[PDB]
């Protein structure tokens, strides 16, 4: 009941944390969260002062799942694993480790996922075949960026009917809560 | 519509507006100011067949009405109408209705571009042509596209909202073709 009475500031700040503060490190993430919390307290909304993002937004079930998985015991990567699911639009993973690839191709098996990248030879037609099929990908190393997947990243509005979704270039598209590309 | 729109700063817009008032009162003597100029100096060929001065209440009623009829037509995402998008829609329609109109919209990404234009082209009966980009996109394909749209505009007597992005302007030699086209 108190959670309904003071859901405003807390859930607004958690959602704003997912949306805006994804590029920044732990220091700037916490600085943004604390400045937002202080201003919300100044906005006559008296909430839980001691809130962490991994204990508010996510649950200990998926926390233990990621701890017992191949993900290491580190708060930044557990928080980013939470961010891997609570997103809306197609993100990028700016990483020097590249360990998200084994995560994606290990927990993505039933969709018959394919290993695709940017600098490989299997990109001038494998991207088009993946668009035709409708399967998720984790193409990496964006330094030779393909401008043909900008409609995919843009998610244009074109309604004609309903089928398995894919945001193609010159073909009709549909809507479904199934496919997302990384 | 020519000068105050293009300026970045609201202070610059205010200075331009007050000097418009100053020059109008300076070189338009013995004319009442309240009828010579006002705050909502807006024109459209929809309230009547003449560009009669339009007041805030009726233009806002019109903009709510057109958005209300556009709700179920194409856009499943609710377009939000306000003081700037209303002005930009009327500016873009004035430029479309003007002969040899050619508008350079300078602004941040997203924010209303290529959705205001698509919406206005849908409600004004115009056609929409967009350029796809593949690898080895030579200028010959663009020249063929320009030939077909020019013959559609002139030979087939059809007003065209020819829209282009920053993804199909990567090459250099064909950029100045639009210069002499203008
Ligand atoms: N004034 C506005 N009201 C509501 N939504 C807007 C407004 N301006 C921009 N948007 C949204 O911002 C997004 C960015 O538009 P943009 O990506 O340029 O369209 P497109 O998908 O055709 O490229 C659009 O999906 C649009 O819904």
């Amino acid at each position: 009941k108190n959670q309904m009475s003071t859901i405003a500031g807390d859930c607004l700040l958690s959602a704003a944390f997912i949306a805006y503060a994804g590029y920044f490190d732990q220091q700037m993430r916490q600085n943004l969260f604390t400045t937002w919390s202080h201003h919300l307290q100044q906005a006559n909304i008296q909430f839980r002062t001691d809130i962490a993002r991994t204990e508010y937004l996510s649950n200990a079930d998926e926390r233990l799942r990621w701890q017992a998985s191949s993900l290491p015991a580190d708060d930044l990567c557990t928080e980013n694993a939470i961010m891997l699911k609570r997103f809306n639009r197609y993100p990028l993973i700016i990483d020097p480790s590249g360990q998200a690839t084994e995560f994606i191709m290990n927990e993505y098996k039933d969709r018959k996922i394919t290993r695709t990248s940017f600098l490989d030879d299997a990109f001038r037609k494998n991207l088009e075949s993946a668009l035709r099929f409708g399967n998720p990908l984790l193409v990496q190393d964006v330094e030779s960026y393909d401008p043909v997947l900008n409609p995919v990243l843009n998610r244009e509005v074109r309604r004609t009917g309903g089928r398995v979704l894919i945001t193609l270039g010159d073909q009709d598209i549909d809507l479904s809560p199934s496919f997302v590309i990384f | 519509r020519l000068f105050q729109d293009r300026l970045v700063e609201d202070e610059e817009r205010r200075w331009t507006d007050e000097n418009i008032d100053t020059v109008a009162l300076k070189h338009f003597p013995n004319i009442d100011r309240e009828k010579a100029m006002s705050r909502p100096i807006l024109y459209s060929n929809w309230l009547s067949k003449d560009y009669i001065p339009v007041d805030q209440e009726e233009l806002r009623d019109y903009v709510k009405a057109r958005l209300k009829v556009f709700y179920e037509e194409e856009l499943d995402v609710p377009l939000v109408l306000f003081n700037e998008v209303l002005d930009h829609v009327l500016r873009i329609d004035r430029i479309f209705r003007q002969p040899q109109g050619h508008l350079l919209l300078i602004g941040v990404s997203g924010a209303g571009k290529t959705t205001l234009s698509r919406f206005v082209a849908w409600m004004n009966g115009l056609s929409v042509y967009q350029i796809k980009v593949h690898r080895k996109y030579t200028g010959e394909d663009f020249d063929e596209d320009l030939r077909t749209v020019l013959r559609r505009s002139g030979c087939k007597n059809e007003k065209i909202a020819f829209i282009m992005d920053e993804s199909n302007v990567l090459d250099s030699g064909f950029l100045e073709r639009m210069n002499t086209l203008l």
